[PDB]
């Protein structure tokens, strides 16, 4: 991208019929870390005890 | 034909390449992608997530044991309880952990790290610990009124069991190597010290066990961040396996 | 043209590390964050600003690098068949468990979406193993379950009418091919807690889950070879979902098909002889 | 207000807890029904409701000085029990996930910790292929012989990945998991293949203030949820 | 010239390869396209026929015979007629009907089956039979009562003279491997059991014969399909054909 | 611009296999879907739905890899002559008879209308058939039937004014070339229930229908050959059309030109002892 | 209502069976007269009508214990017989369908079943290239010798493939089918090739009441349609 | 194409000047199985009786 | 550089090949068209003679 900063900008061109064919994706997904970190019923701010 | 001029790299075969490439199986049709649980975009999001340390590596410890730290009731004031040289890379008790075996994989890294600690005592015993964390140019501090100067908590035994203890990215870069390669002095990235000490004592009612644990848990901070990928040491093989 | 705006797909890695901001001093009985609770399950909520004083600190570091696709998006080495010259016919059996790199990479995962490009490096040498001239051409032929082998060099299955085949020069560029994500299931797994049949409970089909068995791919030269061939056979993963973070494999892996350990002196990390030096 | 008291109601069974820490519910995902879109199987399968989904309580363990820890196959350890170790075995397969809750009670004079691992896909192994004894162990459970490495080659402490909670003494005396179903495919047998191993694991000794050590029971408890069975033919119990 | 870098997979031939080629006879015309009847687009509009199967394989039966299984006169209640591994793959009855020699093809199969039975015996000849299709997990069933627990039409011989079982899509994933490779265990993909019980007897008015047939038919549904191109076992030469 | 869109077709593969609609239990004396007739010649019309209590089902399956096209769309061994060093020359009679894998998949039909992709791989080798090094053109002449064929390594034949012509070398890439649909009727056969001549009923001329035979390719290399070569001459059948289904060939085939087979033993699948048991 | 009932009628001609099953119409294609895009030769074809498009009824056959089964070539069985014959033989190329009826009645107190095949392009072969007398039989057509790899290396089991129907003894006595031109070509000779096969295979044999077993015919009655013919010349009978 | 699910989205790009040289076609074509399957002059619906 | 991949066929000579190709002398300007009679396009009008 001819460079923003930490910005890679690409233009993936497959050449060939079939998805599988296409280079890698690069593409950042959504990072959802909560469902792992924060895996409980009720939430627990950070300004509050943990327990009860 | 189109005029052209193939130049220099003709023809190799790069492991990082990002090219299109001809599929063997051009009909072929997936089975759909259903719904899964846990779906992960990002090692980061593993990261974060606390796992405990190997943190009494003491010769002759083996097995779950060298997840405890011991504590004890103290006949002498200020005494230490654990040091720990602040380190993704080498082969100390952070290598082992979530965050350390990432890091086998990565050349460098970036970022605040937390150190959650619970205490595993009886109900009725108490204490109050300190935790600390120093900044690098000198040696592991020596006494807890050296280990305070720098940045600390102050740990109280109690309901709330458990305490954290940031250890906040504190550097002259942007970036730090992960590893503690000699050859290429990369001590010159030495990162400070994690030191734990008695701030009163650990106080039990009579007959009850003397010694307790702390388990302490480490995790990055959404701050935190790798590059370089790079082979995992202890990872190994000597044959091809069958 | 539209149509060509089909085979492009502008995809952007911008997404950021956190930020810091500013924070001051608190003497309160108010907001205690550093008071937290391990047995919740929950990882610490507490962040820097609330534990110290902090500045303000713009975020500038990509998180790329640990894109899932970036972490397995490169090659690596999958098998090493050799082709003989008494039979000139060689396979390997398709699955990334021969060499150890790629499968400790992939045991942070337990079920894994994603499609293949193969890279064939073949190399010819003599019988002491150094380097020689050969130039042939060789046949890997996917050979899927159920589809006969071929038993020779000359065996008329290397017609390949149905089999997929690739030809290529020993002393050429390097044989490459993609592949799409081929299970019966829905994703391939990493680990397996069952029986490979019903009505069987030996230990040699626990843990085996055949929907991660492709079949193989056959070799020969398609003359008789006159020295060894050696192929490198490299897979590159991408188009990758993941699902099911693992505590990763931490001691040597020591057969194909299982994950039987020593576990003779049970640490991970070295030793000390003192909890209060280094 | 309180994350330290809980009900759990299913079915006609109902638990309580005065000493929660919170519940675990596993990626954040509660337990659902199989939707239209990811479903292959055509038959119309057949959802017992409150016959199977229901606390079933299997048999105590005693924690001694010594205990390495105590692992559970899911459904494996329900495969005979009740309405639904019935449907399960009726049916070819069969998908839905779990509510667990381990219980132990202790006194304030007692000290140590449990952590209890709920582990998908835990494919065990040790210096040898295990036999099926240990693979599907049953109601009872198996024990495990190399707890540091989680039967597994990989490591305990590692293990905090996994959706988890811990028992410690001075804290609580109850863990509840609630565990979506998860799965490479959208359903598959019982009697094949365990989706969850439930791992109850000492990490801090048990320890009391005296040295004749009563008895300290640890008790598990697992309800079914959100099930579904497809394939109905004669009741077939195990793999063997 | 048009800087290039031709890179990993040059001048390499696979046999599935989707490109276009230098036509060695660019100016021919070819001749029109007539209407032909009978155009088929996809193999799996053949799948969808009906197709006898091989069923009576009994050691010893040769020929047309083979395709009658026998139906006789019972002097005990609740017999067996028939039994049969459901198998797209291997080499048992269904391996050589149209269905079974295009799975030969194929590595993977998805969807419903039908099988349609005719009874062949005199008109006067009256009886009630069980078809059944047994979920995989254990063995073929041993008598009409565990055979009844399943997926099964109860045929009565009359007028109209065939009847359909369908052996539903019953399955923990959305395929199934054709094939039974040993090596593979790909009896992982086993799916289930086919199997023809006497629902009440065949009667027959005095010397009539006590022995009549059924013929067997096969077809798949239109929610069936095949992946994975692979060779045919059986079909194979030791010479080139002269 | 749209001269280029002239040579651009998107072509699509979506079509899906049928969906499944719930249902619900039938007591009744109207509808009695699972009562056939196999006398019609009508294939069962009973679904799934009409026959057990089904579930919705949305259909994800494509159908495209048993498309006609799919299923012959790939390369497969049609031709193997040796050029020996004697006499340096060489023919292969185009047809696709020699080799069995692409025969059977063709008597899947009656009438085939296709192109083709050839590809000819070359190989050298000494006389006991180990691979050799040998850099050498080679010229393989389409020589259409009344033209008249090349004796020798150096017939002026190879001229080639009128018949077409490839060159390549033995060890550089394989040649590659397509070809129309070229029979004189409107589709080819697989089969032909006739004679190839008026006033002549020679059983070798049963079964031939001469407007399947396009001629021969001849073999030279361009100068004598030091070493034997083998080509190995590959078709792809492509832009398919498919009319009338056959029972499939189950027999071997035997010989090239007519469909004689063994039938010693009539039976196509194993036996087993007992058809109430497996 | 009922398609048990059916009638016939062609020209001159007229069938009825009061057993039919339904009528099969090969590949859904009724018999077309050939259209100005896809036809070559430039002479005006004779269209000889119902001179010609009308049902002729060859000699019957015996049902035996042991019959392995017949078959007809197409147009050759008729190439003898009538106004079809002579316009066959007068023409240099042909092109048209058939109606083909098979008859066999029997009693409620028989069984058995034959199975009807139209094939098109039926090249024939056994262990040997077949001479002339089989590959044309003629009017009284041939004899399977191989029925179970329907005299051509393929099975009778997958032969449901080419339009069929079956005369089971229990429900019908007759079998009708229309089949249309088929050819890779517009036009073809009648002497030189034969376009379509029928095929007559006992599958169940023909079993009787009593073991004295009484004569049972199969009959078999054909008519052109739609029929055109090009290059008139003298008659020639015979490709030999 | 960068991916619907079981949908191939291909553009054929023949260099050369006969159709004959083009890749082959990608396109799913009209099925009818009823041409083979139900090839009789009348209809049976499935929920009625064939016979009569 | 553009990424490339030669395929089969690759350095071929095919003779009945449409290929454009370099012109070894391509600044030359010929000599012009002028009218002659008898032009033939197609040898079919040969054929009708
Ligand atoms: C042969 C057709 C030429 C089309 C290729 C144009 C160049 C490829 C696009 C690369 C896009 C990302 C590059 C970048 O900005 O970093
Ligand atoms: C050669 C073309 C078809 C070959 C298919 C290769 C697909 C390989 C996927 C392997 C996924 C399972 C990995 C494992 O079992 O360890
Ligand atoms: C070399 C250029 C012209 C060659 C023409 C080749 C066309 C081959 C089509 C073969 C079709 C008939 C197949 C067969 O008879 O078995
Ligand atoms: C040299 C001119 C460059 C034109 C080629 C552009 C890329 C080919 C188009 C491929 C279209 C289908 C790809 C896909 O989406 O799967």
């Amino acid at each position: 991208g001819a460079q923003g900063g930490s910005t890679i900008n690409y233009n993936n061109i497959n050449y060939y019929s079939h998805a599988a064919s296409a280079a890698q994706n690069k593409q950042d997904f959504t990072q959802d870390p909560s469902k792992f970190t924060q895996p409980i019923a009720d939430v627990i701010k950070e300004t509050a005890v943990p327990l009860k | 034909g189109l005029p052209t001029k193939p130049g220099p790299g003709s023809y190799q075969f790069m492991t990082t390449d990002e090219d299109c490439s001809p599929c063997i199986l051009p009909d072929f049709q997936p089975t759909p992608e259903i719904f899964i649980p846990g779906k992960v975009n990002n090692l980061l999001e593993i990261a974060q997530v606390e796992s405990i340390l190997e943190a009494n590596n003491r010769e002759g410890v083996e097995g779950v044991e060298r997840y405890v730290i011991p504590v004890s009731v103290q006949d002498a004031l200020d005494a230490q309880i654990y040091a720990l040289r602040l380190e993704l890379g080498g082969s100390g008790p952070l290598s082992s952990s979530l965050l350390g075996t990432l890091a086998k994989h990565y050349t460098q890294w970036s970022g605040s790290v937390e150190i959650t600690c619970m205490f595993t005592g009886t109900f009725m015993t108490t204490g109050k610990v300190l935790l600390a964390y120093t900044p690098p140019g000198g040696d592991m501090p020596r006494n807890r009124e050296e280990a305070m100067l720098g940045t600390h908590v102050i740990w109280d035994f109690g309901l709330q069991s458990s305490i954290t203890l940031v250890i906040p990215w504190i550097s002259a870069s942007h970036f730090r190597g992960v590893s503690n390669d000699d050859v290429l002095n990369y001590q010159y990235y030495a990162a400070g010290h994690v030191t734990i000490w008695y701030q009163t004592n650990m106080v039990i009612p009579p007959g009850f066990p003397n010694t307790a644990g702390i388990i302490m848990m480490i995790a990055a901070q959404p701050n935190f961040s790798f590059r370089i990928q790079k082979d995992r040491e202890d990872m190994t093989q000597t044959a091809i396996l069958q | 043209g539209k149509m060509l705006k089909d085979a492009i797909d502008k995809q952007v890695a911008g997404a950021l590390v956190a930020g810091t901001t500013t924070s001051t001093h608190s003497v309160a009985t108010d907001s205690t964050p550093a008071l937290q609770a391990a047995e919740t399950g929950a990882t610490s909520t507490a962040r820097d600003e609330s534990m110290i004083e902090t500045r303000t600190i713009v975020p500038t570091h990509g998180i790329h690098e640990t894109s899932v696709e970036s972490f397995f998006g490169r090659s690596s080495l999958v098998g090493m068949p050799l082709l003989a010259t008494g039979t000139s016919i060689t396979h390997w059996r398709i699955d990334f468990r021969e060499f150890v790199q790629l499968r400790a990479k992939m045991s942070w995962f337990t079920y894994m979406r994603f499609d293949v490009e193969f890279t064939i490096i073949a190399t010819s040498s003599t019988g002491q193993n150094v380097t020689t001239e050969q130039h042939t051409t060789y046949q890997v032929m996917y050979v899927p379950p159920g589809a006969p082998v071929p038993s020779n060099q000359d065996s008329f299955q290397w017609q390949s009418g149905c089999n997929p085949s690739v030809f290529a020069d020993t002393d050429g560029p390097p044989a490459q091919f993609s592949v799409p994500f081929m299970s019966s299931a829905n994703a391939y797994s990493t680990v397996y807690d069952g029986y490979a049949r019903f009505m069987d409970t030996d230990p040699d089909r626990y843990g085996i889950l055949p929907s991660n068995f492709l079949g193989f791919m056959y070799f020969r030269t398609l003359e008789d070879a006159a020295h060894q061939v050696r192929f490198r056979i490299y897979a590159k993963i991408k188009h990758t979902s993941c699902w099911i973070p693992r505590a990763p494999r931490q001691a040597p892996y020591k057969k194909r098909y299982n994950l039987v350990f020593s576990g003779d002196s049970d640490r991970i990390c070295s030793n000390r002889a003192s909890l209060t030096s280094y | 207000y309180s994350d330290r008291v809980a009900q759990l109601t299913l079915g006609n069974s109902t638990i309580t807890t005065q000493e929660a820490a919170n519940i675990c519910v596993a990626y954040g995902c509660w337990p659902a029904k199989l939707s239209d879109t990811d479903a292959t199987s055509v038959d119309k399968p057949t959802e017992p409701g409150v016959s199977a989904d229901r606390f079933y309580t299997l048999r105590s363990k005693p924690w001694q000085a010594d205990s390495k820890g105590w692992y559970w196959k899911l459904p494996d350890a329900l495969n005979n029990t009740g309405m639904f170790g019935q449907n399960a075995q009726f049916h070819y397969i069969y998908r839905g996930g779990w509510a667990v809750h381990v219980q132990c009670n202790a006194t304030k004079f007692h000290q140590g910790t449990l952590l209890v691992l709920a582990i998908p896909e835990h494919q065990i192994a040790t210096q040898e292929q295990p036999a099926f004894d240990r693979t599907m162990p049953g109601s009872e459970g198996g024990t495990f012989q190399e707890p540091f490495w989680l039967e597994d080659g990989t490591s305990l402490g590692n293990s905090l990945i996994y959706p988890h909670q811990w028992i410690n003494l001075r804290t609580n005396n109850s863990a509840t998991l609630i565990l979506p179903y998860v799965n490479a495919i959208p359903m598959d047998s019982a009697i094949r293949h365990s989706n969850w191993t439930l791992a109850i694991i000492p990490v801090a000794p048990l320890k009391y203030a005296a040295e004749t050590t009563p008895l300290v029971p640890i008790t598990v408890t697992i309800a079914p949820m959100e099930t579904e069975y497809n394939g109905l033919r004669r009741a077939i119990a195990s793999n063997q």
